[PDB]
């Protein structure tokens, strides 16, 4: 009865490793894609800036200009949000003097009404009332003082926050948690501490939940061996409810 | 001679129509009034294909 | 008269300058700045955020208080802190050596405690 | 001037995956090498530093390769033993014999819970 047991466990499990072993290559390719396409978007602005110098530039050519600006709004609407999208549709649905337009502001001002966009998003949507607060009064100021914030501002009002919730990781998380948290707080700055809650610590408890779940595929009992190895064997989500 | 927002109307095209007329309505946005006659011209059978 | 009462020399000063306040200890710690000479290191939410303390000897004690204490830095030495909740309770937290701790904010009670009493082994 | 064509036993690139996954390596015999992990796994290592992980596949047996890798606490096995070499922080070596198309631990998520240092990765 006991070599049944044991002989229909491993079946089982070595069948759930294979599975386990499928979703993790599958999550794999859509991070990858993911990665891929913010690239793209990235450049895509450093491309913008650079016709912007162009066609502004005195001595304009002809229309060579507005032929590579309309690339670039083509593209604008495929990789970047609505702010670029209808600025793009505009200059695309136009003349050559309005791509030379297009490149010369709009694009700049599609870039501003995004970044006022998340200084109102962080007014409702931050977890520290010092930045919510100081997020709502950036909003109502100069153009300069909305882009400020969103650059250094955000990362000053809420450093007092910041500073207290690493802390706390820094005495309960597991070695890499805490080894982490205690160097974003000895470091001091609002950006590193922001990293570190933000994304950071998340990369940790993944490297503290494996320790742990190792353990148990090879001194647990039979039955949570075999599920600590599927954990093991799969997605990151599996090993964090598995843990949990 | 083209309408004055021929250009707005295959921007339309190119947000809701099909694989065929959206690589279509590209080569006629990035190109010039040629590019737009070819478009108008084969659109009626690149929207049945 | 030249005699030690053993208050902390300038204390009047540094409470308007840095928020912190110090009372009565053995005169064997001093507060100075966090710039490579970094001891002992309190860090609160509230004065000018952070400063740091040097043992010029051992056993040493200082009864500095500071307001909404979250944290603190040790260095070569065991350091035994004493913490004040807003009910008034007290509460000792003995911090190890070369490592870091916290306190009621930042703490396992989230209280918004007060430092009372900070002595070196 | 050109370099002498001789074998040193060196591993190849070695300086580059120093800077890239942040695991060394040293001497073996030629027939392990270093690979990515997709579907092509044979014998796989999982650390707590550099890039998380990273796979070796088999060209020929018998087969070793002296390669370093600090805090390990895992290893993965396939159609192979494999006999394991690992260190502790006193210098003391010790070595496990892992069973094939199975999951083994290293003293961190092992019996002891000591942050050992992969030594000496050997093919049956």
């Amino acid at each position: 009865a006991r070599e049944t047991e044991t002989a229909n466990l491993e079946t089982r499990t070595d069948a759930a490793i294979e599975r386990a072993r499928s979703m993790k290559s599958a999550s794999e390719t859509s991070i990858t894609a993911s990665a891929t396409t913010q690239v793209e978007a990235l450049a895509l602005n450093d491309t913008a800036t650079e016709l912007a110098k162009e066609a502004s530039r005195p001595d304009i050519d002809v229309q060579a200009t507005a032929a590579k600006g309309r690339q670039l709004a083509m593209q604008a609407m495929k990789l970047l949000g609505p702010w670029h999208q209808e600025a793009a549709a505009r200059a695309l649905s136009g003349t050559d003097q309005d791509v030379l337009d297009y490149l010369r502001t709009r694009w700049k001002e599609a870039n501003h009404n995004d970044i006022r966009q998340q200084i109102v998003d962080l007014s409702t949507q931050s977890p520290y009332a010092s930045v919510r607060t100081a997020a709502a009064e950036a909003l109502n100021g100069t153009p300069e003082q909305i882009e400020a914030f969103h650059t250094t501002g955000q990362y000053t009002a809420g450093s007092d926050d910041m500073k207290v919730d690493v802390a706390r990781l820094a005495n309960t998380g597991g070695p890499g948690v805490s080894q982490a948290a205690k160097t974003a707080l000895a470091d001091g700055t609002g950006k590193t501490l922001a990293t570190f809650l933000q994304i950071g610590q998340y990369g940790e408890r993944l490297s503290d939940e494996k320790v742990v779940t190792a353990r148990l595929a090879e001194t647990g009992s039979p039955e949570v061996q075999a599920a600590a190895k599927i954990a093991l064997a799969g997605p990151p989500e599996l090993l964090h409810e598995f843990v949990t | 001679p083209l309408p004055a927002n021929v250009r707005a109307d295959i921007v339309g095209y190119w947000e809701t129509g099909g694989a065929g007329l959206k690589a279509a309505a590209e080569q006629a946005l990035l190109g010039g009034d040629e590019a737009i006659r070819k478009f108008l011209a084969d659109a009626p059978s690149i929207q049945h294909d | 008269q030249a005699v030690e009462d053993f208050s902390y020399p300038g204390a009047a000063k540094i409470q308007a300058e840095t928020g912190a306040i110090l009372k009565r200890g053995n005169g064997h710690m001093l507060m100075t700045s966090c710039d490579g000479s970094e001891d002992i290191q309190v860090m609160s939410r509230t004065g000018q955020k952070d400063f740091c303390f040097n043992v010029m000897a051992k056993p040493a004690y200082l009864t500095l208080e500071v307001p909404q204490a979250y944290g603190i830095w040790t260095s070569a030495d065991p350091v035994k802190t004493t913490i004040k909740d807003t009910d008034g309770t007290a509460t000792v937290i003995n911090a190890p050596a070369n490592d870091f701790t916290g306190y009621g904010e930042a703490g396992s009670t989230g209280e918004p405690t007060t430092l009372i009493e900070l002595r070196v082994a």
